C-alpha cells in the first residue's frame, strides 16, 4: 500500500460546467461526486472510496 | 492551432473513454462533462497553461 | 510476572434486547441490533424493558430509560476493561416498491410520494399480454405476481404487504409514440385565467406542440395529475409589473412535489418570472434567485425601436439556436421583436460584475450557480441559462431575457418578421428537453 | 556536555522561532485547538468555566468536534478539566457537536449546558442541525437527555440552519433562549421561553438580522443601563464581530428590526478584526470578559490569510469590555493579564536607517525613518506612547524585523484613514486586513501590545483592539516607523516573564 494518489490530483481531475479544468478554483475544494463534473480519466487514473476497485463490484473501497 | 487540435484529440479520447464506467452515472451519480476546447486564436501562456493541464490531467499518477 | 492484570477475559455479547413489547435481532457481524415496529407506532418515547447482556457486562443504557428511537443509537457493553460498541435501530414496517419494468422499459417514472408509477412503454406492444416485473426493498409481498401477464389499459392497482405495514400502488403506462409535454399555470383552466401573456403562451403551445397538456398548481398539489407522468414541463410566470415579485403561496406548496419531479428527471423549461423558482427548487448551486428583475404594467408598455437582441458567441452550435431567421451574416447577434413594437420590460438576468453582485466574471458565474451561459444580454448579462443534471436529474433551461414575449398591445404580434424568434426558440428548446 | 548560549540580546538578525504545542496566557491546550468558545460564571466555585470545542488538523470525516472545560478565575491562568461532552456516533444526530450554552438551576442544583447536534451527511427528511441538552449535577460528569429534540422545522424555520442556543433568565423568572435560525430565506434570532427548562414555547421571533446576514453565536446581556447583542457575522466578506446597543430589550430588538441599520456608534459596531470570532461574554458580577479564538495560518505564513474566510479554531483569546458614557463598548486588557508581567527588559536601539534623533527616551522620527529595537521574548508587553504632528500621520509598529530580514509584517496606524491597517511589508507589500476605530483629538496614543508566544493583541488609547497571529514574533526584534508624517515617541517599556 504505496504510491497512494493525491487530493491535488484528485481536485485537477475535477473539471467545471464546460468540461474545461478549472485553472484557478479546482484547489479551493475537495471534489464532490454528487455536484461537481468530473473528468472520466479519473475513474481509470484514481480508485475513489466508494467505488469499485479496478472495475470489480466484488471490491468497493471504503475509507 | 495545431497544437490545440492535438489536445482536442486527446480530450475528445478521454471523453469517449467510458466503456466500462457508463454504469456510474446511475449506480453513483457521477457526472462526465469533457469537451475539446474550441479552435480559435490563443495566446502563448494561455495555450502552454491548457497544455500543462492536458498533461497532467492525462499523465496522473505515470511517474 | 508479565501480565498487566487488566483483566481482559470478560464478555460482551447481547444476547436480546426488548424495547417496550418488540424484541430486537442482533447481528454481530456488524454490531447491529435491529427492532421491528409497526408502520404507525411512534417511536419517540421509547422505553427500554429488559436488555440481557454477558455475565458481568454492564451498559451504557439502563432498564427502564426512555429514549427517542428515531435515530440510531450507540451503546457501549464494558466488561472489565473490554468493551463494545453496538448500535440500535428501530425500523417502522414498511414495503415500498424500488424498480418496476414492464418487460421491455426499466425505466419509469416511480414516486412514492403518491405511490404512483408512469411507464412509456410504446403502444405497438399488444397492451392485453403485458407483464411486470418489480424489484422491492425486502421481504414485501406484492399481490399481482412479479413478471404476469396482465392487461394495463386501467391504471393497475398493486398492494404490497410486509407485517403490518400495507400500501397501494397505481401504474399507467400510456404513450402515443409522442412524448407528453405539460404546461404550468397559476390555477384553474386555460380559458379561466389571468395573466393574457400567459393565456397566449399557452393557446400556442397547444396549437404547435403535439400532444400538449395544461396542469394546474392546485392540480398537482392535490394529485389530480401526476408531474412524472410528463417529460418536460414549461412555466412562463409573468407579474403584472414591479420587480422580484414573490411567487404563489401554491407554487411554494407544489415546490416540493417539483423538485421530487426533477430528481426523477423531468425537464423544465422556465421562462420571464419563473426564475426565482430555481432557488426553491435546489436547481442552482448558490442557491439564489437572479439578481436583475425589474417590471412594467401591461397596460402601457414601452414601445422603443432599438432592435434588442441576444449576442450567443460559443453557444451558435446549441440546438437551441437552430434554424433562426438572422438578419445578416452575423450569426453571433440574434435579432428579436426589433422596431415599434409593445415589449415589457419584464426580463430577469443575471449581472456579470463585481460592484453589487457575486459574479465578478462569466467563470465565477459558471462556478457558483453551475449553469452554462448560452446567450448574453449586451452588458454583461446572463440572459439564457442552461443547468444540466446533477445526479440522474432532468434539464433546466431558463429564459430570463425581455425579448421572450408572446401578448402585447400591439395587434398582430406575428406581423414584425422576426418576433417569430420566439416561437423558433421555444420549439427548439421543447424538442431539446423531449430528446 | 557543556551547553552553548548564543547571543540573544546583542543581535538583530532574524531567528527561526517556534512554537509550543501548549500555551500559557491566551490558552491552547497540548493536544488540540480551541474553537467557539462557551464562556460560563459558576455561582458556586466563583469562577469561570469556558467550554470549547477540541478541533483537530486531521479530523475525523463523520464525528468530530467534542466539548472540553477549562477553568479560570481571571482570565489568565487557565487549568483543563479535560473532556466533558463527548461527540455521539456516525448515524447519531450529534456526530458533530456545534456551539452552545450553559446554564444553572438552583431548582435542581444541576447545570444544563444546550448544544447544536450535526447529522453527517443528512437526508431530505433529516433535520441537519439539532439543539440538545446535557446535564450535570458537579459540571464533572455530564449525561446527555435523549428526550430532548428541538428540531428547527417544527417552528417553521430552516432545516440546514438551526445552530447557537444561547440562554439568559431575566428578571421576571424565565429562561429566554436565542436560536440563530433562517426563515423563508431571512435570518432570524427566534426566542423561546421556559419555566423549567425541559418545556418551551417559541415566543416569536426575537429578533431579525441586517442585510440577508447570518449571526453566529448571539449573546444577549444588560450592562448597568443599556442592553447588548454581541454577533459573529458569518459572511465571507466580513467574518469579524460586531454588536448592537439599546436602552432597553424593546429598543434592543426594535434595533435593525427591518433594514433599520441603528449602528451602536460610528464604526459599525466593531470591535477587533477578521483574527477575533466566535467573541462570548460571560460577566463575573464586577467584570464582563469576553473569549474568542485566534486564528492559525496554514503553512505558519502570517501572510497566508487566506481566501474568503481564514483557517477555524486556533488560540482562546479573553479581553475586558469596556463600557463607554455613551453606550459604546471596547475591548481592553484582562487586569491579571497586565499585572503578570512583573520583569521589565532594557531596550536600546539596534539599527538606525532613517533620519531620527534620539534624546534619551525620546525619539523624534520623520516620513521614511524607522527605529529598530533589541529582541523580544515568548512572552512580551511593549508599552509606549506616540504624539504625532497633526492627525493625517501614517506611523506602524513592525513585528518580525531583522537587519536581514526580507520581509516584515507591520501594523500601520494612518490618521488620515481614521483605522489601523495590518500588512506585510518588505518584498512582497501585500495588504491583509484593518480595523476602524476612534483617532484622538490630541494626536497621542498609548499604544501596548500583549504578547503570547506567536499571539499578539495591540491596544491603542483604550480605544482600539487589535488581534494579530504573528509566527516567529519572539525572540525577534520588533521596529517602530513612519511614512508620511512626523512622530515623537516616548515611554518605550518591554516587560517579559
Ligand atoms: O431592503 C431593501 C432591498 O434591498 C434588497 C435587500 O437585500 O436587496 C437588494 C440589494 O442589492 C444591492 C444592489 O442591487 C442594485 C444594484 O444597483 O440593484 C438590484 C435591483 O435593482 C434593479 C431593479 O430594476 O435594477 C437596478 C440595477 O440593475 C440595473 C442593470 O443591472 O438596472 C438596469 C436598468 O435598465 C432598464 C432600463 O431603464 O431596463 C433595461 C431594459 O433594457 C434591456 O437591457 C434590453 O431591452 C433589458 O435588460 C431591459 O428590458 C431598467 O428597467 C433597469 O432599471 C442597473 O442599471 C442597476 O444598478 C434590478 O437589477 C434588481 O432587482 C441596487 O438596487 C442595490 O443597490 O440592495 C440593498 C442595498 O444595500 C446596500 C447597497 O449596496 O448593500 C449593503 C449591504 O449588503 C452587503 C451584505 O449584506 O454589505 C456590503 C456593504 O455594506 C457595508 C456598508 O454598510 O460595506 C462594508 C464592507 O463592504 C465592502 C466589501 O467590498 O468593504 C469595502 C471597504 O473597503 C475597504 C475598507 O474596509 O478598503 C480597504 C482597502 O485598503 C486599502 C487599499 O489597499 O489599503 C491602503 C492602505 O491603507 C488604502 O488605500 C486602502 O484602505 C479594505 O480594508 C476594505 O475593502 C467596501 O467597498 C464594501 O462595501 C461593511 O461595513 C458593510 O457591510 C455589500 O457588499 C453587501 O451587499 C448596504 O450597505 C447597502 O445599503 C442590498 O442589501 C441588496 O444586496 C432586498 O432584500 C430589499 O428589498
Ligand atoms: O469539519 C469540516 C471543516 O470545517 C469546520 C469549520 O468549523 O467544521 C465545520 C463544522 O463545524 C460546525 C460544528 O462543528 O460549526 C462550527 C461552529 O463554529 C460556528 C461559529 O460559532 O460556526 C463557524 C463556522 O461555521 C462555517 C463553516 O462550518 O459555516 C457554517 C456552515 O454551516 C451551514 O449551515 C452549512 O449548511 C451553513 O450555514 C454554513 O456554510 C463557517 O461560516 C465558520 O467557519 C458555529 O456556527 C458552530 O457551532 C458545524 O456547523 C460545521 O459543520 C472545521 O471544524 C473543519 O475543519
Amino acid at each position: 500500500d504505496f504510491h497512494k494518489p493525491s487530493q491535488n490530483l484528485v481536485n485537477a481531475f475535477k473539471t467545471d460546467s464546460q468540461g474545461k479544468p478549472l485553472f484557478s478554483t479546482y484547489d479551493n475544494e475537495n471534489y464532490e461526486v454528487a455536484t461537481d463534473n468530473v473528468d472520466p480519466r479519473l475513474f481509470h487514473t484514481v480508485g475513489m472510496p466508494g467505488f469499485p476497485y479496478k472495475y470489480n463490484e466484488g471490491y468497493i473501497i471504503q475509507k | 492551432t495545431d497544437a490545440i487540435s492535438l489536445i482536442n484529440e486527446v480530450r475528445s479520447r478521454a471523453a469517449g473513454s467510458t466503456m466500462l464506467i457508463f454504469n456510474y452515472k446511475e449506480d453513483y451519480g457521477v457526472n462526465f462533462k469533457v469537451t475539446p476546447y474550441d479552435l480559435k486564436a490563443y495566446a502563448q501562456d494561455e495555450a502552454m497553461k491548457m497544455l500543462k493541464w492536458e498533461r497532467r490531467v492525462e499523465f496522473g499518477m505515470e511517474s | 510476572d508479565f501480565k498487566s492484570g487488566l483483566r481482559l477475559d470478560g464478555d460482551v455479547w447481547v444476547n436480546s434486547i426488548r424495547l417496550d413489547e418488540y424484541a430486537g435481532t442482533v447481528d454481530y457481524q456488524n454490531k447491529a441490533i435491529v427492532v421491528g415496529v409497526p408502520y404507525d407506532y411512534d417511536i419517540t418515547r421509547m422505553v427500554v424493558t429488559e436488555m440481557n447482556l454477558s455475565e458481568g457486562a454492564k451498559a451504557s443504557i439502563a432498564i427502564g430509560e426512555t429514549i427517542d428511537f428515531s435515530l440510531p443509537v450507540s451503546l457501549t457493553v464494558k466488561n472489565g476493561d473490554v468493551q463494545m460498541s453496538y448500535t440500535i435501530t428501530v425500523k417502522r414496517d414498511e414495503a415500498k416498491i424500488l424498480t418496476f419494468k414492464l418487460n421491455d422499459t426499466y425505466v419509469g417514472k416511480v414516486d412514492q410520494l403518491s405511490k404512483t408509477i408512469s411507464v412509456v412503454v410504446p403502444l405497438t406492444v399488444d397492451i392485453t399480454q403485458l407483464k411486470g416485473t418489480f424489484t422491492v426493498t425486502d421481504g414485501a409481498t406484492v399481490t399481482p405476481a412479479s413478471g404476469s401477464i396482465q392487461d394495463f389499459t386501467n391504471p393497475v392497482t398493486y398492494t404490497a404487504t410486509y407485517r403490518s405495514a400495507v400500501t397501494p400502488y397505481v401504474v399507467t403506462v400510456t404513450q402515443g409514440n409522442v412524448i407528453p409535454t405539460a404546461f404550468v399555470g397559476t390555477a384553474s383552466s386555460v380559458s379561466l385565467l389571468t395573466s393574457p401573456e400567459e393565456k397566449a403562451a399557452a393557446q400556442w403551445m397547444m396549437d404547435n406542440v403535439s400532444m400538449s397538456e395544461y396542469i394546474s398548481f392546485k392540480d398537482v398539489v392535490d394529485g389530480k395529475v401526476d408531474l412524472g407522468k410528463y417529460t418536460a414541463i414549461w412555466w412562463h410566470f409573468h407579474a403584472d409589473n414591479g420587480d422580484n415579485p414573490p411567487l404563489p403561496d401554491d407554487a411554494k406548496a407544489a415546490a416540493e412535489k417539483f423538485k421530487v419531479y426533477y430528481q426523477n428527471g423531468g425537464n423544465l423549461l422556465l421562462t420571464r418570472y419563473a426564475t426565482f423558482y430555481i432557488a426553491n427548487l435546489g436547481i442552482a448551486k448558490d442557491e439564489r434567485v437572479p439578481n436583475n428583475s425589474w417590471g412594467g404594467n401591461e397596460d402601457s408598455p414601452e414601445i422603443t425601436s432599438a432592435p434588442w437582441s441576444f449576442l450567443i458567441t460559443g453557444s451558435e452550435s446549441h440546438p437551441l439556436f437552430q434554424d433562426l431567421r438572422w438578419k445578416d451574416g452575423d450569426k453571433s447577434t440574434v435579432y428579436t421583436c426589433d422596431a415599434g413594437y409593445a415589449i415589457t420590460n419584464s426580463t430577469a438576468q443575471w449581472h456579470i460584475g463585481t460592484d453589487w453582485g457575486g459574479y465578478d466574471d462569466l467563470n465565477a458565474w459558471r462556478n457558483l450557480t453551475g449553469g452554462i451561459d448560452l446567450a448574453h444580454g449586451g452588458d454583461g448579462a446572463v440572459v439564457i441559462a442552461e443547468f444540466e443534471p446533477r445526479s440522474n436529474s432532468g434539464r433546466t433551461l431558463c429564459i430570463g431575457s425581455g425579448c421572450y414575449d408572446w401578448y402585447g398591445k400591439g395587434v398582430d404580434a406575428s406581423a414584425d418578421y422576426y418576433h417569430y424568434n420566439v416561437e423558433q426558440m421555444t420549439l427548439n428548446a421543447i424538442n431539446y428537453l423531449c430528446k | 556536555p557543556i551547553l552553548t548560549q548564543k547571543n540573544w540580546d546583542g543581535t538583530a538578525t532574524y531567528f527561526q522561532s517556534s512554537d509550543e504545542h501548549g500555551f500559557s496566557m491566551y490558552y491552547k491546550p497540548q493536544v488540540g485547538f480551541v474553537g467557539a468558545p462557551m464562556p460560563f460564571y459558576d455561582p458556586v466555585a466563583k469562577d469561570f468555566k469556558v467550554m470549547y470545542l477540541q478541533d483537530y488538523r486531521p479530523n475525523p470525516e463523520a464525528t468530530y468536534h467534542p466539548i472540553f472545560g477549562v477553568a479560570t478565575k481571571d482570565g489568565a491562568t487557565y487549568e483543563s478539566l479535560g473532556e466533558l461532552i463527548s461527540c455521539g456516533g456516525r448515524d447519531e444526530q450529534d456526530a458533530a457537536i456545534g456551539t452552545g450554552g450553559t446554564i444553572y438551576n438552583p431548582a435542581d442544583k444541576l447545570y444544563y449546558t444546550f448544544y447544536t447536534g450535526n447529522k453527517f451527511k443528512p437526508s431530505s427528511d433529516q433535520n441537519a442541525q439539532v439543539v440538545m441538552v446535557a446535564t450535570s449535577p458537579d459540571f464533572k460528569t455530564w449525561t446527555k437527555n435523549r428526550t430532548f429534540y428541538l428540531k428547527g422545522d417544527t417552528y417553521g424555520y430552516d432545516k440546514n440552519d438551526f445552530r447557537d442556543p444561547f440562554l439568559f433568565q431575566t428578571e421576571d423568572g424565565v429562561y429566554h433562549m436565542l436560536i440563530a435560525t433562517r426563515k423563508n430565506g431571512k435570518g432570524h434570532i427566534a426566542e423561546f421561553t421556559s419555566a423549567d427548562l425541559k418545556e418551551w414555547e417559541s415566543a416569536g421571533t426575537f429578533m431579525t438580522m441586517m442585510w440577508d446576514r447570518f449571526y453566529e453565536c448571539p449573546d444577549v446581556f444588560k450592562m448597568g443601563d443599556w442592553w447588548y447583542l454581541i454577533y459573529s457575522e458569518q459572511a465571507s466578506f466580513m467574518r469579524k464581530v460586531q454588536y448592537f446597543k439599546g436602552r432597553t430589550l424593546e429598543d434592543l430588538k426594535a434595533t435593525t428590526a427591518n433594514d433599520a441599520g441603528i449602528w451602536p456608534d460610528n464604526r459599525e459596531g466593531m470591535l477587533d478584526s477578521r483574527a477575533f470570532y466566535a467573541g462570548k461574554t460571560a460577566s463575573d458580577g464586577t467584570n464582563r470578559y469576553i473569549w474568542g479564538w485566534c486564528p492559525t495560518r496554514a503553512g505558519n505564513d502570517n501572510g497566508n490569510v487566506g481566501d474568503v474566510e481564514p483557517e477555524w479554531a486556533g488560540n482562546l483569546v479573553a479581553q475586558r469590555l469596556i463600557q463607554h458614557e455613551d453606550g459604546t463598548l471596547t475591548l481592553g486588557v484582562p487586569d491579571a493579564i497586565d499585572r503578570k508581567y512583573t520583569s521589565a527588559q532594557e531596550v536600546k536601539v539596534m539599527a538606525k536607517d532613517g533620519n531620527m534623533i534620539e534624546s534619551g527616551k525620546t525619539y523624534t522620527l520623520g516620513e521614511g525613518a524607522s527605529v529598530i529595537f533589541n529582541r523580544l521574548k515568548v512572552h512580551n508587553k511593549i508599552s509606549f506612547t506616540v504624539k504625532t504632528a497633526s492627525n493625517t500621520d501614517r506611523f506602524g509598529i513592525s513585528f518580525v524585523r531583522g537587519t536581514d530580514s526580507a520581509s516584515w509584517y507591520s501594523i500601520h496606524v494612518n490618521a488620515d484613514e481614521g483605522k489601523a491597517n495590518f500588512e506585510k511589508d518588505g518584498d512582497d507589500a501585500k495588504y491583509l486586513f484593518d480595523n476602524k476605530f476612534n483617532i484622538p483629538a490630541d494626536n497621542e496614543y498609548r499604544v501596548t501590545i500583549y504578547s503570547d508566544q506567536s499571539v499578539c493583541v495591540t491596544y491603542i488609547n483604550d480605544q482600539l483592539s487589535f488581534t494579530n497571529r504573528i509566527y516567529q514574533m519572539q525572540k525577534n526584534p520588533w521596529s517602530l516607523c513612519c511614512y508620511k508624517g512626523e512622530i515623537t515617541v516616548s515611554d518605550v517599556q518591554v516587560s517579559t516573564y
